[PDB]
């Protein structure tokens, strides 16, 4: 099988690699929602999964945040459970060990909490053994 | 793109992955969308608060599934009492605040607590009862356990591993409604606080009531000296009545104790050292009756000999077997020429735990290593014949998979010997336990080591630990120390400190367990020229402030004669010096004056006095803990800004 | 209930018209009577409480001005007794707490029907003619240690001095529980005890007193019992038991408890 | 349209109050204040029942006051009063929660009844927050509303004891019989289940003969020396063990039984023991476990117990009424001859 990116680029896909994606397996096969580098980053993972693992996976995670968001969007659209849950876990790793301000700063997050609301949420949180 | 532009479903998926509760609380303060997501996503909650202000309970945790009420302050307090009529309202309050609860752990101080809280969730699936206090007097046996049977109840797992009760309560409760017992798929009775293990007849009745059990753990009495002790008939009844069993854990009550003087046959004044009513033929029949068995643990305080044939039958009749734990089973490995035998034929084992094996030699260890080539965790206790050569070679054989090793009470294998023995797997081991024995006669980077457990006799120092070989542990993060012994017979230390400053050698250390609770000494009155427990607490805790600890579990030493585990002045003073502490649990008692020392710690959030030992102080009159002291301390801690 | 009942952890047990009040010694709390209480609850109304210096009480309620003298403790005891409608009580006290009860009886005789004392002493510092306590120098060491502990806690360093670091081996047993309190409160109570002396007031006590001492006690001389019998203003009896330690009612219950129960149940003195 | 006529009424009155002040949106604070009105409603009774401090009548009106100030804190909207303000998102949340709570309570099978609605709007964070400053806790009143809604051997030992204590032949034969039969299983049973512990009461005036008797019985059946515990006015230089430290007589008994589950225990002068010790022995004989001074329970095992009595086979006429229960519940009672 040969797939087509949104930009129009074409990539060659193995049959087992195609069966990795439920969306692709159920459905030229143009992909008008994903770009070329998305396949260039997902196909090696698909092939490795079809056929050391921890180090290689950690190396493959070594990508910038925005590229990672495009990846998880692509995993959702292609509906690949393993890729999507690994990606979401990888992002949630930067959630841990950070204060709310740090999350906002690393994530260009805008704060809409009034001091009273923040105090109330802290009061609710005080009921859970961390 | 930013995350708020992502679809919400993968937000729920991505944010169900942060299990660290501190991180979850931090995430709840990001924004309104994130807060709503976290509150709809949190599944496990361990309730933190006081009984008085339980009507200030938040209702934001509507989607939780597992709820833990055993840590409600004051610890062990009766959550519901029959003396107060408005205690009926607590059931409704909990039911409404957590409507989607399937797994529950509650402190069952009183029967009314059970009868009011447990039947609230008809969909309750797993129950864990905790009670370290006295068993209240009831009209018959199992009256407080009968309260679990609800009309619309479908309880599936029952946990009594910490719920102190009479062993006669279990069979009486299980015989009162056959539907309730038949619905049970798991049953944990491995409670070390039982005065005596279950009888033979009680085990028979328990297993007859519950034919669908998938996991069964029990604290049985295997001493032949007693009447009705569990023997062959009990085990064959287990095999016949529960053919679906996947986990079977029978251990004698003494084998479960925290103190080594209770189960060690060497340390008991002639106790044990006599055969149980367990034959090789009976074990063969038992294993033949459990084709689905996956985890086996037979930890007896009485010897079973020539068990090699039974362990061989284990390999053929239990293909799914993965973990075996054997206590005082002898002849488990008796190699002749080169043919593997006994436990060495169980190639499918992943973790092996053996204890007090007289027959075991170096060849036995070599056979275990060569046969059980899939072994990932190995625990050996109290084998007097094995040496460094055998253990080192067994490590080298299993060097591909062995990541967890425990070497305790081995006469010929000291601390230095154990560390030299673990050299072939030095760069792979993750969890490690040794005895700090410096008196045993006869490239070095622990790259993956993450957890170290130590056992050391009272009055000994910890400084030689670095010279012992445990020098460079870049990834070491949690260390647990257990100190056992009787210091009433011991003189004053000639060295001022135990040496917790030696633990500065490991830069990533942030968690601690200092279990001194099994030291016996003099609490407030020493007879004459003796040294009280405050001196030993000072000796052990000095320099604990230098370590950058963030969590600390402390077990104060006890005075068995008067039954008290008080925190002394030097102990509180030193624990106050730990500025970085985030959680601080003390498994004992401390009055208000010492408890208020801890408000100096700025980063401190979780503090509790947990008397999780038998018997817990029955009331405020009998100990130096008061409910008002607890409430005042908690209010002062929360108000700190 | 009441503020006084919450500030002193007062508990009422047992039944019957006669009330027994158990006053613990300094440095401990009402938990020290957990071995005696079961023997009394059947046929007595036992009143247990913690005086304001005890570690189980709120350190904020402690008034350094009021409790720099024993009169504060006697007034607190009178307030506790009057609040719980206790009259003609039987008081069992340990060292230096029975002294406070005796002063309270001086002020309010109607409250106390008898006094049972466990190793009491009117004045703790012995003079040249008075051998009824310890030498001033041997207690100066304990005062120094308590002051140093308080100084250490002020700076945020752990207090690292105990009664086991003294040299008397009798100060070790006597002062062991004095370090079981917040260091400033410990200093205040210790200075009060050092300055305490009830020798002039011994003639104003009219309630019977049942002095109980240890055989050949190294800590408080046995002659103090005879001294009090000679100076007490009311009926008095002295019994000696072959016990030892600062807390015989806890460490040696099988010997101390029969003696205390007998002295409680017999009035003739 | 998914509400009861009364709930529809109270919602539209909340709406009318919203349209009279033009404050933008119909927040659930308004509907809660509506519930405060119409005194026939259940919220007043629930509030007075929930808090003891709420029994004061004007505190309920103080609740109205604190709702009112929060409403006054709401900026107005530039719109005609002849319109329905948009009910806030919290109100759809509360209504949906009401629907769900109604659904779950009758799993067998929607028009929402008044009490589910009021629970739902107490669940609103703003309503609870406002109530908290007014000394009112929404969970307490909520639970109150929900609760209101519910409205051979014989001779082989006989020869030896007859050798030792030949002046007590008849009592020796009787005790031989009883000990042999309880050991063989022909003795009293702790209910339907059998028991191993044996409980013997040894009356009579011969003390030294009784002591040598129990010594012989111990050395024969168990081959061990007896254990010297006294309870009465019989203390000497052996029982007065200060080495035990914080142990009373009951503590000594419990520790000895725990450490030696296979021996004979003789208790001296059960008649002169304290009422506490006798009560503890009664509890041990009923429940089969001895409790010591710290509340710990210790299994009796099967220890041979003998109580050395002195009242004058044991006749019931010679037993004081206080000890009658012990004799009735003891396994056997043996009277030594003078």
């Amino acid at each position: 099988i040969v797939l087509k990116s949104s930009d129009g680029e074409s990539f060659e896909v193995e049959e087992a690699v195609a069966l990795e994606s439920q969306t692709i397996a159920h459905m030229g096969v143009p992909l008008p929602n994903v770009t070329s580098k998305i396949l260039a980053k997902v196909i090696e993972y698909c092939k490795r999964h079809v056929e050391d693992l921890k180090a290689w996976d950690a190396d493959f995670m070594k990508i910038d945040q925005a590229t990672l968001f495009e990846l998880i969007l692509a995993a959702n659209y292609l509906n690949i459970k393993n890729l999507l849950d690994l990606t979401c876990q990888t992002v949630a790793d930067m959630i841990k060990g950070k204060t709310p301000e740090e999350i906002r700063t690393t994530f260009n997050i805008k704060n809409d909490f009034t001091p009273e609301e923040e105090e109330e949420v802290r009061r609710e949180n005080q009921w859970a053994f961390e | 793109t930013a995350l708020n532009d992502l679809p919400d479903v993968i937000l729920s998926n991505i944010m169900a992955g942060v299990s660290d509760v501190r991180s979850r609380n931090s995430a709840s303060l990001v924004c309104h969308k994130w807060y709503l997501l976290e509150r709809a996503t949190r599944s496990a909650l361990t309730l933190r608060g006081n009984i008085r202000d339980l009507f200030m309970l938040p209702t934001c945790f509507q989607s939780t599934s597992h709820l833990d009420l055993s840590l409600i302050s004051p610890w062990g307090h009766p959550l519901t009492s029959a003396a107060d009529p408005d205690s009926a309202l607590i059931g409704h309050l909990l039911r409404h605040a957590f409507p989607s609860v399937t797994s529950l752990a509650i402190y069952a101080r009183d029967p009314s607590t059970i009868h009011i809280v447990v039947p609230q969730w008809p969909d309750l699936e797993r129950l864990k009862l905790v009670r370290w206090h006295q068993r209240p007097q009831t009209d018959a046996a199992g009256d407080e356990l009968k309260l679990l049977i609800s009309e619309c109840g479908t309880l599936k797992s029952l946990d009594l591993s910490s719920f102190y009760c009479w062993t006669d309560d279990v069979p009486a409760a299980l015989g009162s409604c056959p539907t309730f017992a038949a619905n049970l798929k798991s049953l944990n009775l491995l409670n070390s606080s039982f005065s005596e293990g279950f009888k033979s007849d009680e085990i028979k009745a328990i297993t007859k009531a519950c034919p669908n059990l998938r996991e069964f753990r029990a604290s049985c009495m295997f001493d032949p000296r007693y009447i009705g002790h569990a023997g062959d008939e009990a085990l064959v009844s287990i095999s016949v009545n529960c053919p679906k069993l996947e986990i079977l854990h029978l251990a004698d009550t003494n084998a479960l104790s925290s103190a080594r003087s209770d189960f060690d046959p060497d340390e008991r004044e002639g106790l044990g050292q006599e055969e149980a009513k367990i034959n090789a033929a009976t074990l063969i029949e038992v294993f033949s009756g459990l084709p689905l068995l996956e985890e086996l643990a037979l930890d007896l305080c009485n010897n079973v000999r020539d068990s090699g044939p039974a362990l061989e039958v284990l390999n053929s009749k239990c293909p799914k077997l993965k973990s075996v734990k054997l206590g005082q089973f002898h002849g488990i490995s008796l190699p002749v020429e080169s043919k593997l035998d006994g436990i060495a034929l169980c190639q499918g084992l992943e973790s092996l735990s053996i204890r007090n094996v007289d027959d075991l030699t170096d060849m036995g260890l070599i056979a275990i290593g060569r046969g059980c080539y899939r072994l990932a965790k190995f625990e050996v206790y109290g084998c007097k014949k094995i040496t460094v050569r055998g253990m080192r070679t067994m490590a080298s054989l299993l060097r591909k998979t062995l990541v967890d090793v425990k070497i305790a009470a081995c006469k010929k294998l000291g601390a230095v010997q154990s560390l030299k023995a673990l050299e072939p797997i030095q760069d792979r081991v993750e969890r490690l336990h040794i005895d700090c024995d410096w008196d045993c006669p006869d490239d070095k980077t622990w790259a993956r080591l993450r957890y170290v457990s130590l056992w050391i006799f009272v009055g000994q120092l910890l400084t030689p630990l670095v010279a012992a070989g445990l020098n460079d542990c870049p990834e070491l993060e949690e260390i647990s120390i257990k100190v056992e012994g009787d210091c009433r017979v011991l003189s004053r230390p000639t060295v001022r400190e135990f040496g917790l400053t030696t633990l500065l050698n490991y830069p990533k250390l942030s968690r601690m367990h200092l279990d001194c609770g099994d030291i016996n000494g003099y609490a407030h009155t020493a007879p004459s020229g003796q040294m009280d427990l405050s001196l030993w607490e000072r000796f052990y805790l000095i320099g604990v402030g230098h370590l950058g600890l963030t969590e600390l579990n402390y077990w104060p030493p006890q005075d068995r004669d008067v039954n008290q585990r008080s925190l002394s002045l030097p102990a509180a003073g030193l624990l106050q010096e730990c500025n970085r502490l985030r959680k601080l649990f003390i498994h004992g008692t401390a009055h208000e004056h010492f408890m208020m020392f801890f408000l100096r710690i700025e980063g401190l959030r979780d503090v509790q006095l947990r008397a999780d030992y038998y018997p817990a102080p029955e009331n405020d009159m009998s100990t130096e803990m008061r409910a008002d002291s607890c409430s005042r301390f908690e209010v002062a801690l929360n108000r700190r800004q | 209930m009441s503020s006084i009942g919450l500030a002193h952890n007062v508990t009422i047990l047992g039944s019957g018209e006669t009330t027994v009040v158990l006053g613990h010694g300094y440095g401990t709390d009402q938990s020290v009577w957990k071995l005696l209480v079961p023997y009394l609850v059947d046929d007595y109304k036992v009143l247990l409480y913690d005086h304001m210096g005890a570690g189980t009480t709120n350190p904020d309620y402690f008034d350094f001005d009021r409790y720099s003298s024993l009169e504060g403790y006697s007034y607190d005891l009178i307030a506790i007794l009057e609040e719980f409608q206790v009259s003609k009580c039987i008081y069992v006290g340990h060292s230096m707490s029975s002294m406070a009860a005796a002063v309270a009886s001086i002020f309010r005789p109607d409250l106390f029907h008898k006094l049972v004392m466990i190793s009491p002493t009117p004045r703790l510092i012995n003079t040249e003619e008075y051998y009824g306590g310890f030498e001033q120098k041997v207690m100066d060491e304990t005062l120094r240690s308590l002051d140093e502990n308080f100084k250490s806690l002020s700076l945020g360093t752990a207090p690292l001095l105990l009664a086991c670091d003294l040299e008397s081996a009798a100060m070790q047993e006597y002062c062991r529980t004095l370090f079981n309190m917040r260091p400033d409160i410990a200093c205040c109570i210790t200075r009060m005890i050092c300055g305490l002396d009830l020798r002039p007031y011994l003639g104003h006590v009219t309630v019977p007193c049942h002095i109980i001492q240890s055989s050949n006690d190294i800590m408080v001389p046995v002659a103090v019992g005879e001294y009090l019998r000679k100076n007490l203003g009311g009926p008095s009896v002295v019994e000696v038991m072959p016990t030892e330690g600062h807390l015989p009612h806890l460490s040696m219950p099988e010997v101390t408890i029969p003696v205390v129960l007998r002295h409680i149940r017999q009035d003739i003195t | 349209q998914t509400l009861t006529p009364e709930a529809a009424t109270v919602l539209n009155q909340s709406i009318a109050e919203a349209a009279r002040r033009n404050h933008g949106q119909t927040t659930p604070l308004h509907v809660a204040a509506t519930l405060l009105a119409s005194p026939a409603g259940f919220l007043r009774r629930a509030c007075i029942r929930s808090h003891p401090n709420s029994s004061h009548p004007l505190q309920c009106r103080a609740l109205e006051l604190c709702f009112s100030v929060a409403l006054e804190r709401l900026p107005t909207a530039t719109t005609t009063p002849g319109n329905d303000p948009p009910i806030s998102n919290a109100l759809m949340a509360a209504l949906k929660r009401a629907q769900a709570h109604q659904r779950r309570g009758c799993p067998e099978q929607v028009k929402v009844e008044l009490e589910q609605l009021i629970i739902s709007i107490l669940d609103d964070p703003s309503v609870s927050r406002v109530m908290r400053e007014a000394s009112f806790s929404s969970p307490a009143v909520k639970a109150t509303i929900e609760q209101s809604l519910n409205n051979d051997l014989f001779k082989k030992l006989l020869k030896g004891m007859t050798e030792k204590v030949w002046w007590q032949n008849d009592a020796a034969a009787a005790v031989a019989a009883t000990v042999s039969q309880c050991k063989l299983g022909n003795g009293k049973r702790r209910g339907v289940l059998s028991k191993g512990d044996v409980w013997l009461l040894f009356s009579g005036p011969d003390r030294v003969g009784k002591r040598k008797m129990v010594s012989a019985l111990s050395s024969l059946v168990y081959g061990t020396n007896p254990i010297m515990i006294q309870l009465g006015s019989r203390q000497d230089a052996g029982d007065g063990n200060s080495s035990f430290r914080g142990k009373t007589a009951l503590d000594k008994i419990a520790e000895t039984v725990k450490r030696s589950p296979f021996s004979v225990i003789l208790l001296e002068d059960i008649d002169e023991a304290d009422m506490l010790v006798r009560g503890s022995i009664k509890q041990a004989m009923d429940r089969g476990r001895i409790r010591d001074s710290h509340g710990r329970e210790i299994s009796l095992g099967n220890v041979i117990f003998v109580m050395t009595a002195s009242w004058h086979k044991l006749s019931l006429q010679c037993v004081p009424f206080a000890f009658h229960d012990m004799v009735s519940r003891v396994d056997d009672a043996v009277a030594f001859r003078a």
